[PDB]
RNA sequence: UCCCCCGUGCCCAUAGCGGCGUGGAACCACCCGUUCCCAUUCCGAACACGGAAGUGAAACGCGCCAGCGCCGAUGGUACUGGGCGGGCGACCGCCUGGGAGAGUAGGUCGGUGCGGGGG
RNA sequence: AGAGCGCAAGGGUAGAAGGGGGCCUGACUGCGAGGCCUGCAAGCCGAGCAGGGGCGAAAGCCGGGCCUAGUGAACCGGUGGU
RNA sequence: UAGCUGGUUCUCCCCGAAAUGACUUUAGGGUCAGCCUCAGGCGCUGACUGGGGCCUGUAGAGCACUGAUAGGGCUAGGGGGCCCACCAGCCUACCAAACCCUGUCAAACUCCGAAGGGUCCCAGGUGGAGCCUGGGAGUGAGGGCGCGAGCGAUAACGUCCGCGUCCGAGCGCGGGAACAACCGAGACCGCCAGCUAAGGCCCCCAAGUCUGGGCUAAGUGGUAAAGGAUGUGGCGCCGCGAAGACAGCCAGGCUGGUCGAGUGGCGCCGCGCCGAAAAUGA
């Protein structure tokens, strides 16, 4: 990685561009809470996903971790937090698509995504295709 | 422009300093006071910033 | 830590602005290098300040690809 | 380049404008700040032989005379693309003669 | 497909979406003017219909009109539609995304593998009358580790691609499990 | 008045990039030459002077295409002066006046001064 | 124009503030309309007048350096002068 | 000596702060500024507002710069396998610069860019407005709430700035059970008159056991989450069904009959259920 150290909280405001279209595989996962999303969380689901099922399709993340996670050591207030200890995380407004699969079946991925949003901190509803897009 | 009827019928104790002044334009001391003005672009100016506080009637 | 530091406030920008009278040497404008130009009546300094040549109403010119002028239309 | 029409310009008023062609020479006096050009003292494209330094002197007693009968007087002169040194030499050496 | 059409002027934007009224608009070279389809049924009719196949528009006017969606926006926070693009076509040759069926088993997939499918549709330019009701793709030689460009395309007679003639249409890429779910927890 | 050229300002890419075409009577360029004035960290490439003949190839001038670039609505939304509402909270919603960016439709191989030579 | 512009960062910038040359020392004296900035003290910009100069044919430009840091009241004392 | 603590006595009337900046062996002290007040000046200039110009780089957005980034492509470099030094050749579900595409992120990125804010002009604005010169001040511990950020742990009745406000000084009055700052409202005195505000109108407790339409059976309301569930009502879509479906019942391994009208699943809204353990009596 790079840029540089450590980085403002900021808020969380309206959903806004936090949220878009399915853009690859199949089925996608949204939010619907607003969030930090710890890599430690990404990973988690990741894994989750494949380990359930093996030899599997192709799992897109389109969400991703830039902002260190600051965090004081047990102490009490000289300067910036150490930070980190949580590493990073990704700002994620409510109607981002964090994960999407491709090559499986509608209850393959029913599962796969259903069992993410569990490793996740947050409130999230599962997505299709419909039609959306942008063309003619 | 005919006359502007404003009444004053909610306090501006916890408004904006303008807000108040803003009465103190038109020239509302107390509440429930009434007061006719020109409907020039000014008077309303302020009759607008006020909205909240004022009952307006044209006459 | 090692932070904390800091140089103080330049209070640097446009000093006058487009429609008012000033007279001669009047600062017109303070400024980190060209972000202005001068133009009619107006001079400018080691620093980059701009400054009426002449008593009179101040204007603000842009020019795209030139840059943009500010200029006092003199009159008495 | 035209850097120096640039230093020019700022002083303020009556700029000469020395254009000279190979087989030409011609001179307008423009007095910027509206776009207008005061006198035209051309020369192979207007009446005179064929000698160059010497055709540049004579056109420049052109804008000369045909200068004064109106106001001019500030020599302001645009030493164009081309450095000041023989044909645009001359050329405002004459107009300086008179 | 045919949908219902309304005109509109004043009525505000966002009192009409209560209602049930999706806003839209309705343009071309020559014509611009405010409307607004029933979103109940525009849903269906889109949902088949998207932005490939025309849908042909009633006003009370009985004008009907040969126009497709340019754009939807939707809106962010829980996918719904906003508001509605209609291009008025006329006959002159008009660019659009038209679809892409990807058909046949590539080697890549049998041996274990995945179908990537860049584009699940192309931008091609063409007249009404071409409404290509869709493309072919000859996947089946593809094998993960290949894939098929766009300079590779079963083009139908008349029509000329829009994109880049080196776009990347769809690939063939590697599963994914457990030969790294050790790998990748320590080596990193 | 009109048309082409030449010098020159104003608008600031809707002037531009690239491609096809064309104009040498005039005008301008390239061009002949390096004795004189003048010139290069080397060169008459550039500046400079004197100027047959040749040329419009380059340059530039005028046109014509929309591949790049550039300009770009409308509609809708984001946001949001001011005014409010719910909920237990990160936050969410309405009223009112303002309103983008991006994206579609689309446009665009310029507009115009003053002066000069030429039919 | 993403280079360069002595050095940090920034704003500026080739229609030069950047590279190279020829001559030169205005890294002048006497001043200073008028402003920026500001509690005070301080800091900053500055046309123009005079004197005598420098480069330029000239219009003109020069009161150090693209700019913004590179500093220290007052006392007491050192040196040179009218 | 005390830059500290304590104490400072009659009445009525008008106005009425500050808890900030700068410097300070300064940090609970001071000096100048800021805000209060008094006198003598000047006279429509004052806050606020309308129109008008200029100036700006946030919210938002964006990826053109600076960087970050997932997938794919094309593509130098590397590592591995065939082959051998006539060094090259070829492959490469390996890592991967630049590049393109799809998809994105950024206080110290911006091709863009709001509302708004600042200022000058013209206009309304005679106000316990405004300017000018002076006498006297106190203040220079603020706090809470709203909004915008930092710190913090997107903890604290935390902390540190910004705009605003109220308490401070309105612990005067109404509401909120009680309660500086939440809601209402700025208390000159009197009244056994009236209208209201917020909040309320079953009793304590003034005023509707008011009218109409729904929803809920938890005492929810009487104020806890991820998550869970044939709660309940309201709406939308898909599957088989009077050519006999679902449910069971008779036979066989979906088939048949018999019965005879609906049945199965998904999805969204309203109210609710579980998740739900604390110490004197609820
Ligand atoms: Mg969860
Ligand atoms: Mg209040
Ligand atoms: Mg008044
Ligand atoms: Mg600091
Ligand atoms: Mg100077
Ligand atoms: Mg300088
Ligand atoms: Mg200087
Ligand atoms: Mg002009
Ligand atoms: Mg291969
Ligand atoms: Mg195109
Ligand atoms: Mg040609
Ligand atoms: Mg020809
Ligand atoms: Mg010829
Ligand atoms: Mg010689
Ligand atoms: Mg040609
Ligand atoms: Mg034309
Ligand atoms: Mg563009
Ligand atoms: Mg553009
Ligand atoms: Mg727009
Ligand atoms: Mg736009
Ligand atoms: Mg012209
Ligand atoms: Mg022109
Ligand atoms: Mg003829
Ligand atoms: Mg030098
Ligand atoms: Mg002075
Ligand atoms: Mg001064
Ligand atoms: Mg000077
Ligand atoms: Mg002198
Ligand atoms: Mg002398
Ligand atoms: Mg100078
Ligand atoms: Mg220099
Ligand atoms: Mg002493
Ligand atoms: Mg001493
Ligand atoms: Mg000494
Ligand atoms: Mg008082
Ligand atoms: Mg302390
Ligand atoms: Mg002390
Ligand atoms: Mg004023
Ligand atoms: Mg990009
Ligand atoms: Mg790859
Ligand atoms: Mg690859
Ligand atoms: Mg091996
Ligand atoms: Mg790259
Ligand atoms: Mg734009
Ligand atoms: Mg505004
Ligand atoms: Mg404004
Ligand atoms: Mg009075
Ligand atoms: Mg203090
Ligand atoms: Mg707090
Ligand atoms: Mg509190
Ligand atoms: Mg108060
Ligand atoms: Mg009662
Ligand atoms: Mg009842
Ligand atoms: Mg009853
Ligand atoms: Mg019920
Ligand atoms: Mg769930
Ligand atoms: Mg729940
Ligand atoms: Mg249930
Ligand atoms: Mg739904």
């Amino acid at each position: 990685r790079m840029k540089y150290r450590k980085q403002q909280r900021g808020r969380l405001k309206g959903a806004t561009k936090g949220g878009d279209y399915v853009a690859f595989g199949d089925f996608g996962l949204v939010a619907l809470e607003p969030a930090w999303i710890t890599a430690q969380q990404i990973e988690a689901a990741r894994v989750a996903m494949v380990r359930h099922f093996r030899r599997g399709g192709k799992i897109f993340i389109r969400i991703f971790p830039d902002k260190p996670y600051t965090k004081k050591p047990l102490e009490v207030r000289m300067g910036k937090g150490k930070g980190n200890v949580e590493g990073y995380v990704a700002v994620v407004k409510p109607g981002r698509v964090m994960f999407e699969v491709a090559g499986v079946t509608e209850e393959q991925a029913m599962e796969a995504l259903r069992i993410a949003g569990h490793k996740l901190p947050i409130k999230t509803k599962i997505v299709r295709r419909d039609a959306y897009d942008e063309a003619q | 422009m005919p006359r502007l009827k404003v009444k004053l019928v909610k306090s501006p104790i916890g408004y904006p300093k303008d807000q108040k002044a803003a009465l103190k334009a038109l020239g509302l001391r107390r509440l429930q006071q009434e007061r006719v003005l020109e409907d020039t672009p000014a008077i309303r100016g302020n009759v607008e910033k006020v909205a909240h506080l004022v009952r307006v009637e044209v006459v | 830590t090692k932070n904390g530091r800091d140089s103080q406030a330049k209070r640097l920008g446009v000093k006058r602005y487009e429609g008012q009278v000033v007279r001669a040497g009047n600062i017109l404008v303070r400024q980190r290098g060209t972000r202005f130009k001068p133009g009619k009546n107006v001079g400018m300094g080691r620093d980059f300040t701009l400054f009426a040549l002449v008593d009179g109403v101040v204007e603000f010119q842009d020019r795209g690809r030139l840059g943009r002028y500010v200029h006092v239309r003199p009159l008495a | 380049k035209f850097r120096v029409r640039n230093r020019i310009k700022r002083t303020g008023r009556l700029r000469l404008s020395v254009f000279r062609s190979l087989k030409h020479i011609y001179a307008q006096i423009i007095d910027d700040e509206k776009g207008v050009t005061l006198v035209s003292a051309s020369s192979l494209a207007l009446k005179l032989k064929g000698n160059k330094t010497e055709v540049a002197r004579q056109v420049g007693r052109a804008l000369a005379e045909k200068a004064l009968a109106l106001g001019i007087k500030q020599v302001a002169f645009d030493r164009g693309p081309y450095k000041y040194h023989g044909r645009v030499k001359a050329l405002a050496e004459g107009a300086r003669e008179g | 497909y045919r949908l219902k059409a309304y005109y509109r002027e004043g009525e505000k934007p966002s009192a009409l979406r209560r209602a049930g009224k999706l806003p839209g608009v309705m343009y071309n070279r020559h014509l611009n003017r405010k409307v607004y389809v029933d979103l109940v049924e525009f849903d269906k009719v889109f949902r088949q219909a998207s932005i490939h196949h025309v849908i042909v528009l009633e006003l009370p006017d009985g004008q009907s009109l040969p126009t497709l969606v340019r754009q939807v926006n939707l809106d962010k926070r829980r996918r719904r539609p906003e508001h509605v693009d209609f291009f008025v076509l006329s006959d002159e040759p008009v660019e659009m995304y038209v679809p892409l069926r990807f058909v046949g088993t590539p080697a890549g997939v049998r041996a274990g593998g995945v179908l990537q499918e860049i584009h699940r549709d192309i931008l091609v330019k063409v007249s009404p009358r071409n409404i290509p009701e869709f493309i072919e793709v000859d996947v089946s030689g593809l094998e993960i580790g290949d894939s098929l460009h766009a300079s590779d395309l079963k083009l139908p007679p008349g029509v000329e691609l829009a994109v880049s003639p080196e776009e990347t249409i769809a690939a063939v890429v590697p599963p994914e499990d457990v030969e790294k779910l050790a790998e990748e927890a320590a080596a990193e």
